[PDB]
């Protein structure tokens, strides 16, 4: 599941809840949100690029992004806001598991606060800069174009061989001119 | 005039030699660590030998004359507003940390600076503010509520507009009896003893506050340095026009859930929340 | 290649009064009462970043009595060192000649 | 009512 | 390197009369009443600087 | 529409009739959304032999 909002503001060191009862509304830059034994494959999709996830070292084939690889990002469960106001002990350490049409938020255990979401843009500033996402990924500027891919020109017919090019008859080996950005 | 390419035929005057990115994934065994920045390619461009070769070969020129062409280039950036690299995630400022009653009947305030970091991504002038105050925020959510000091004298909030526009020159206090409401030009408001560090830190040029002799290495700017700035206290409208002698001169101490705007004393006008931005223009420029 | 994108908000103000209704929980407004610790009033006019590819023209430079068959394109920054954040980045060269010995 | 002060701020209503 | 940044606000003299609720103090409109005293109409095209 | 500035490029000895203007991408092959491709050439002497 893809979001933009970030899951960690109204988030207190204390209780471990979020206190608002709810996630904030606002966005912030987009990621990919995994659950249990699932990721995205962007080995042959550009798409990457647009969220903002691109690799330190993007000469490596193979951008895989599993679950398992998302360590310590787990994003922090609501806190039971009808609840709260209503017993005022108090409730607080009690996390919403169900909603409106009974959907369970999928709770780790019944003592923790985190659930099985793990989220990537939690992983990076959040996590640990030393073993995290945050060694073989970076957080970029969406750029809706994918990237600035530079196309080519030629004219065999006309122009020289350009110092190392050679003449044949293929529309996959011209020899180039000059190149202009797309 | 006549460039060598060890095979074909060297070619005169006027050549093109190209030296692009889409290279670097041909080359893997040399690029196999850095990302675009720093990466090899191979300036030939055969069309038959592969993807990477011709490693030993050089592209000659002539030793009876020396070259020199253009350059131009085609870059293409995807920089963040906020990050690491440009050092804009982190900025430090003192803020209080606890404040309870020790001693009989003493009153110790404790302060330390604690250096503060934001999320990256998140664009826009404003928002960025927002998340600067929402730092914080946090801090005072894991250091401050649960030692001592209170939600009313939270140390260092940044704003954007000016608290001097509905002040009158004769009673002192701002008669809308509410600051108006419509920015001006962001700055830094402060609490005693308690401030805010920018020499590691480029937020500094995003508030629009830079130093005039930027050649000085530390951006240090106390609440002891913003003499002559007190935000005026608002008027208690609620008693001035259910009265109608005149209440005016009674400033509003409390409010809505009940938070003192910290007034340095019982009679004076001004609060103890010294601004930058009425530091500038309207204090003494000397 | 960062430049300054400038706009116009005549919603401002205004909007504020009404994004702590599209927002479910007022994270940056939590003290809504206070005249001093509220939320900032959104300023007319927001300036956003934006990303556009540059096309500069760089000047005529001297090349080497051999040049190299593997080149290295290398993009440093003001305090010397690697710029994690390039997209895009190609040259295109054209010698000739500028003086015999 | 004191009698000459007139803030010239409609503060009402 | 100032430049001039042309816009465009429709919402002109229909934002003025909400404006003054956006705000919590009538500061430049004083004078509501006054044909003459009162705030200047809000022009359509707004142009702000923007250093370039 | 952009209006790039190509530097000098060196001709043949015999401009053919018809020319063929190619305009390759990145994984070397055609651009089927190409609406516009025309080019100015303003030929002029180098050097002799």
């Amino acid at each position: 599941k893809f979001d933009t909002r970030n899951f960690r503001l109204g988030f207190d060191p204390v209780t471990g809840l979020v206190m608002p009862g709810v996630y904030t509304n606002e966005a912030f830059h987009p990621d990919i949100i995994l659950l249990p034994g699932c990721g995205v494959d962007f080995t042959h999709s550009r798409l990457s690029n647009l969220l903002g996830i691109r690799k330190r070292q993007p000469f490596q084939e193979g951008f895989r992004i599993t679950y398992d690889d998302l360590e310590g990002g787990n994003i922090p469960a609501l806190l039971d806001v009808d609840a709260y106001q209503a017993s005022l002990k108090k409730p607080v350490i009690k996390p919403l598991t169900e909603d409106s049409k009974k959907r369970s938020y999928n709770l780790i255990s019944n003592d923790s606060t985190f659930t099985q979401y793990r989220s990537w843009y939690l992983a990076y500033n959040y996590g640990d800069p030393q073993t995290g996402i945050r060694s073989w990924t970076l957080l970029c500027t969406p750029d809706v174009t994918c990237g600035s891919e530079q196309v080519y020109w030629s004219l065999p017919d006309m122009m020289q061989d350009p110092v190392t090019f050679r003449s044949t008859r293929q529309i996959s080996n011209f020899p180039v001119v000059g190149a202009e950005l797309l | 005039n006549s460039i060598r390419y060890s095979e074909l035929a060297p070619l005169f005057d006027t050549t093109r030699v190209y030296l692009v990115d889409n290279k670097s994934t041909d080359v893997a065994s040399l690029n196999y660590q850095n990302d675009h920045s720093n990466f090899l390619t191979t300036v030939i461009q055969n069309n038959d030998y592969s993807p990477g070769e011709a490693s030993t070969q050089t592209i000659n020129l002539d030793d009876r004359s020396h070259w020199g062409g253009d350059l131009k280039t085609i870059l293409h950036t995807n920089m963040p507003n906020v990050n690491e690299f440009m050092f804009t995630n982190k900025f430090k400022a003192r803020v209080m940390v606890s404040r309870l009653p020790t001693k009989d009947n003493q009153v110790e305030l404790k302060y330390e600076w604690v250096e503060f970091t934001l999320p990256e991504g998140n664009y826009s002038e404003t928002m960025t503010i927002d998340l600067m105050n929402n730092a914080i925020v946090e801090h005072y959510l894991k250091v401050g509520r649960q030692n001592g000091v209170l939600e009313s004298d939270i140390g260092v909030k940044f704003d954007t507009r000016n608290f001097r526009l509905g002040f009158d020159p004769v009673t002192g206090l701002v008669m809308p009896g509410v600051y108006t409401n419509e920015a001006f030009h962001p700055d830094i408001i402060l609490l005693p003893g308690c401030g805010v560090d920018f020499t590691h830190s480029r937020l500094s040029n995003l508030l629009g506050i830079r130093k005039r002799q930027p050649f000085q290495e530390g951006f240090r700017i106390t609440y002891d340095d913003l003499e002559g700035g007190n935000i005026p206290a608002l008027l208690d409208v609620d008693a001035y026009q259910a009265s109608l002698k005149k209440p005016v001169i009674k400033p509003l101490t409390e409010d809505s859930k009940k938070r003192s705007y910290n007034l340095i004393s019982n009679d004076s006008t001004f609060t103890q929340y010294r601004s930058w931005y009425l530091a500038y223009n309207y204090g003494d420029p000397q | 290649p960062v430049h300054s994108k400038s706009f116009y908000n005549d919603q401002a103000v205004y909007s504020q009064l009404i994004r702590q209704f599209t927002s479910l929980t007022h994270v940056f407004n939590r003290f809504p009462e206070n005249q001093i610790l509220a939320r900032p009033p959104a300023p007319t006019i927001t300036t956003v970043s934006e990303n556009v590819p540059a096309l500069t023209d760089h000047g005529t430079l001297p090349l080497r009595n051999s040049i190299g068959g593997v080149q290295r394109v290398t993009i440093t920054d003001a305090r010397r060192r690697t710029c994690p954040y390039v997209y895009k980045a190609l040259g295109i060269v054209s010698p000739r000649v500028l003086s015999s010995r | 009512s004191e009698d000459t002060f007139n803030p010239v701020y409609p503060y009402d209503t």
